[PDB]
């Protein structure tokens, strides 16, 4: 049977939010944190484009750039709650971008082979704006639920 | 009792609200539907009342070409009538009966009812091709196995009317089938380097076979020629995507448009209390296709210029060929625009 | 034998009113016995006053057992309730009593075999009786058909998917058992079966010796009409010829006492002489003798036949004690 | 009478508006449906109104081959009536008769004889509803079954005689039979227009309604592949059934707009009543030996009668109710071979 | 189980929720108001985006972390404004119409069979978010019917 995208979309983005609220349910700073990157986010990508929002997110992460595998960032290992919440919003994101829900899920993943900052750096600019209506509709997504479901500030 | 058929290719250039008020549904007024399948229809009732209008103007007008010569009613009247005709004029004149040539096609006024009947059969504008919004390529004209098998059903009607062969021959190599999970599409919309379209919000893995959409386009330039309604068929042809059954019937259901109109007080300046409403329109560029059966004119002297039906199919072929026509009603607001053009099969 | 008559279709029989080009409107009645003879002529005729007698017809359903349902009676009650005539001597007047008013309303319906071999008696149960809407409807349909005019209403006969038309026939002349002719007015047809007698007539026919010993010892008989019968001797006259009751071995009649509707008024087509047959009043099916006959009764059957034409089906009437 | 009987099947190309019906409850003009049942219905009189004038219509054009032979109907009537046939071909010509061989067929006109053949009414046999998977389906009733059950004997009778008998089924009103087309994959309920219901395991019931239409109808199903068909067969109660055919056919609004202003004119709007497409009715014909009235040498006994009608009306392409002008009444005929 | 028996429940839900909803908020008219205008509102929005998309666009107008998505979990009373009680109202009255229908008594007991509907369209296939779009615009066409017969703006 087929599945629509919303409902990996809505599924991952749940995900995400339950995660980071259950994980840190005490930290009420970091999900108030979040809450902001995330309603605040959709708006730099829109400004500044995707990869430029990507990198920003590494900047305040101290990562340097041209190594970012977003699946070597342990976004618990900052001590800042700041570079806590930009952690896990640039690891949902780029997430998202690279497998989708999952392999089995209906959304694979749009870049599907490495990291979408290195999607952005090196590929045509229909790609990167088909990334770009994707981050924002899984950013919708996630700053809904992070507004319904997370503490703000 | 129908020895010609002509087919009526559709293609809207504005949205198109076909009004159905025999809806117990307040959201929205929402255009006519096949009930047992949801797909968009347009009834012959309305698409045959566009036509005759349409007809009565030109004929009105003097701008009918019959046989490569023009038409004048008003002469053809005295010939056809001789005697009485003045007075039959006159009803016209009052707006209460139709000139020669639209009567005799279409059939006679809501006064003479009892007198005889039409010469064509408008039959039902049903869905060929649905444009739907993708990920790559601006949008992708859609379609299904069951829409295709309708269209197949619908050339038996052709050839068993003509007693041909080669009709029924057209699509007799056509077996498509398709998993939920599964597409057909062109090159414009494939992304690149994974086989998949992502038509509104569904991904579909792209099945590797040519022969059902070249066939398929083909088709169209039998009733069509090569003008598509404007531009080249080839040019369309990357964009024509073959979806399940199920996935099409999704499309059709929620992909149409939905406006959400309003009307504002003028001396407050904003919205009226009460003044709010939402519609439902068909989206522009929707390849729809009719079937119009006509069969030899019942009412008796008649020029010989319109003596069989082959005479009759000259006069719609030519005066409706390439024309723009307005289906339902939003003309005020220019909506139900549609371009229209005719042609027989092989 | 009894011959299973189920319709494919909705039946209309024509009643007198001529229907050709001006009474478009062409009503219906319940199938007269002349009609079902002359089908049940046909069929013989196919298969290889007619010669053989047919004793009656009655409508049937079957869902699951197989009951046949016999007109419902004049002598009940819309209550369920029996009207019984009994004398005044003070008045010398005799009226119908009902033991609840000496008004009642006939009950419209239909009487199984069971509630034959029980009302015979004198007493009814409740699920011996059938409305009229269980078993058929007045289905009307509409323009139907230079024709502006042409459009004419008709109305049927919508039987129900589990019911039908039995005609009970003598033991004896076999013919074709499964088969289809058309019976009615416009051109329609019937599935026809051919079935053993069914069990509730030997039930009926095994118990007769039982309602006929208490007729003979109580004085009183009552006739039920399961099929309409004409009775007159040159005319047609309801006043019960007491020679009629002769030949069951009536040796006197000391009061009768009728009760039935308008009478029905019918004709045929004489296919021989291609007129139409004369004009005929019969009672109606339905209603109900009470005679106080004097001596005894020797017939061996539960029925007779009453009137002319009784080989058609008409006359068929029940001996029954009140 | 009616000696033996033929099978007619009906397929709705395009919506069907035929008659009317004397309950005029919301609809102005509503379907002609049965009393007892409510099921839509197409009266076999008005059945015999365009199954005849089809017929007569192809012998002003002779394309009634008998025996693989082209009939000539200007020829037979001198060749069996003589003296006044020349008469009758004129009378004939004048409107007022109808063409010898037809009026053996199908009775005689308005100015004798019978028709050799009774066309019974049109009983439904499949009805099509919107689904949520498997878009459309073909829903029955087993009652409906059942009065296809006792229909198809008459001609058939002898394997379909032994399954035929095999039809007893009994559904509860939320339990269904369907095909695979339409089960929700997983959760096992099937979906109907708004109505949900839980599908009954079986493997006989539909195998059987298939198998009989094949056999009744031909490999072809009205231009369909046959097994496209069995897996959209869905099997309702009764209750459903008749809810559906009541609720689910499309009622169209209609209205007439005048060229002076516009507008719509007062008075001028009302709704009618149409059956859906893909809607395969069935009746049944009832066919007798012809009044002998020196009838020619093709058409003396039954047999010759009815090989006739059903190979003229085969693969035909008729139109039934008032809405011919408008695309409503082209249905498709299988005569039963 | 036929047409007109769901109709019967749809218009008994439809009409108890509204009278609910007038009776217990009687005295301030906004919040009557505000309801009935999301209500006209909802069924295109379901229809534009999707119910996914419009459930949870609902549920963050809440004012108020939520631990967990759940309708039963709701109390539109805690809420202060009048835009959020009536978000909450319309959510609990959809959620609980799509996960109960009109209780377990009546013929018509809900389609997600008790869950969360925003859980269904999370984990459920295309064909039953379909179903469930088409039974929420029928219920939201009655609650539109009746509010507007009742609720006084």
């Amino acid at each position: 049977d087929i599945r629509e995208i919303e409902q990996e979309r809505a599924s991952f983005a749940f995900k995400v939010v339950s995660d980071i609220k259950d994980k840190y349910s005490q930290n009420k700073k970091v999900q108030g944190k979040y809450s902001s990157y995330a309603e605040k986010a959709p708006t730099i990508i829109l400004n500044n484009g995707l990869g430029a929002t990507l990198a920003f997110f590494l900047s305040k992460l101290e990562k340097p750039i041209d190594d970012v595998d977003y699946k070597s960032i342990n976004p618990e290992s900052f001590g800042n709650a700041e570079n806590i919440a930009y952690a896990f919003l640039y690891k949902h994101l780029s997430t998202w971008l690279a497998e989708g829900n999952g392999k089995d899920s209906a959304f694979s993943g749009l870049t599907n082979g490495e990291d979408p900052l290195k999607y952005i750096m090196e590929k045509t600019a229909i790609d990167v704006a088909i990334s770009t209506e994707e981050a924002l509709s899984i950013l919708n997504w996630i700053k809904k639920f992070a507004k319904a479901m997370l503490e703000e500030e | 009792m129908f020895e010609k058929a002509v087919v009526f290719g559709l293609y809207s250039i504005t949205p198109v609200h076909a009004g159905s008020g025999a809806e117990l549904s307040v959201i929205a007024l929402p255009i006519q539907r096949e009930r047992h399948t949801g797909f968009p229809v347009i009834w012959g009732q309305s698409l045959k009342g566009v036509l005759r209008s349409r007809f009565r103007q030109l004929e009105l007008d003097e701008k009918i070409e019959v046989e490569s010569q023009k038409w004048k009613w008003k002469e053809k009247t005295k010939e056809v009538l001789k005697e009485k005709a003045d007075e039959f004029i006159k009803k016209v004149e009052e707006r209460k009966r139709d000139p020669l040539l639209t009567e005799i096609v279409f059939g006679p006024a809501t006064d003479g009812a009892s007198e005889h009947a039409g010469a064509v059969s408008v039959g039902d504008a049903k869905i060929l091709l649905f444009p739907v919004r993708s990920a790559k390529g601006v949008f992708a004209f859609v379609t299904s196995p069951i829409v295709i098998q309708r269209l197949k059903e619908d050339f038996e009607l052709v050839s068993e009317i003509e007693n041909d062969i080669e009709l029924k021959q057209i699509l007799s190599r056509f077996k498509v089938e398709l998993s939920n999970n599964e597409t057909i599409a062109g090159n414009a919309l494939i992304l690149n380097g994974e086989n998949k379209v992502i038509l509104e919000d569904i991904v579909l893995k792209v099945k590797s076979d040519s022969n059902v959409i070249e066939n398929l386009v083909e088709v169209l330039k039998t009733l069509f020629g090569d003008n598509f309604f404007g531009k080249p068929i080839e040019s369309i042809k990357e964009r024509i995507a073959i979806v399940s059954d199920d996935v099409f019937k999704s499309f059709t259901r929620f992909s149409t448009e939905i406006v959400a109109r309003v009307r504002i007080d003028a001396e407050k300046g904003t919205v009226a209390r009460g003044g709010l409403w939402y519609e439902e329109f068909l989206p522009s560029d929707t390849l729809m296709y009719s079937l119009i059966a006509v069969g030899s004119p019942k009412k008796e002297n008649l020029p010989k210029e319109v003596d069989n039906t082959q005479k009759i199919v000259n006069v719609l072929k030519v005066t409706f060929n390439n024309a723009f026509l307005q289906i339902g009603g939003d003309e005020t607001v220019g909506k139900g625009f549609v371009k229209v053009r005719a042609g027989v099969l092989t | 034998m009894i011959l299973v008559m189920k319709p494919y279709d909705s039946l209309l029989f024509r009643e007198p009113r001529p229907f050709d080009v001006n009474n478009h409107v062409a009503r219906t009645i319940l199938p007269l016995p002349q009609t079902l003879a002359g089908a049940v002529r046909s069929a013989i005729y196919v298969k290889y006053e007619p010669e053989f007698e047919i004793l009656g017809h009655f409508f049937y359903r079957y869902d699951g057992k197989f009951e046949l349902l016999v007109e419902s009676p004049h002598d009940v009650t819309q209550n369920l309730g029996l009207v019984k005539p009994h004398r005044i001597d003070k008045l010398g007047i005799t009226i119908l009593m009902d033991s609840e008013g000496i008004k009642f309303r006939p009950f419209n319906g239909f009487l199984k075999f069971s509630g034959l071999i029980d009302y015979l008696q004198g007493r009814i149960a409740e699920d011996s009786v059938v409305e009229r809407q269980k078993i058929f409807k007045k289905e009307r349909r509409v323009g139907i058909a230079t024709k502006e005019e042409h459009f004419y209403q008709v109305e049927m006969l919508r039987f129900s998917d589990d019911c039908g038309i039995a005609v009970w026939v003598e033991d004896g002349v076999d013919f074709d058992d499964e088969g289809i002719l058309g019976v009615g007015g416009e051109r329609r047809f019937v599935k026809f079966e051919k079935r053993e007698e069914p069990e509730c007539i030997t039930n009926l026919r095994s118990k007769w010796k039982k309602i006929r010993d208490k007729i003979n010892e109580t004085g009183r008989l009552k006739i039920y009409l399961a099929t309409p019968a004409i009775l007159g001797a040159k005319g047609y006259s309801s006043k019960l010829d007491y020679d009629l009751l002769g030949d069951i071995g009536i040796e006197r009649v000391r009061s009768v006492n009728f009760i039935g509707g308008k009478p029905v008024i019918f004709s045929g087509w004489d296919f021989v002489t291609r007129k139409p047959k004369p004009t005929r009043y019969a009672v109606p099916a339905g209603s109900v003798y009470f005679v106080e006959f004097e001596g005894e009764v020797k017939l061996d059957m539960p029925y007779l036949k009453l009137g002319k034409l009784t080989k058609l089906g008409y006359g068929l009437c029940f001996m029954g004690v009140w």
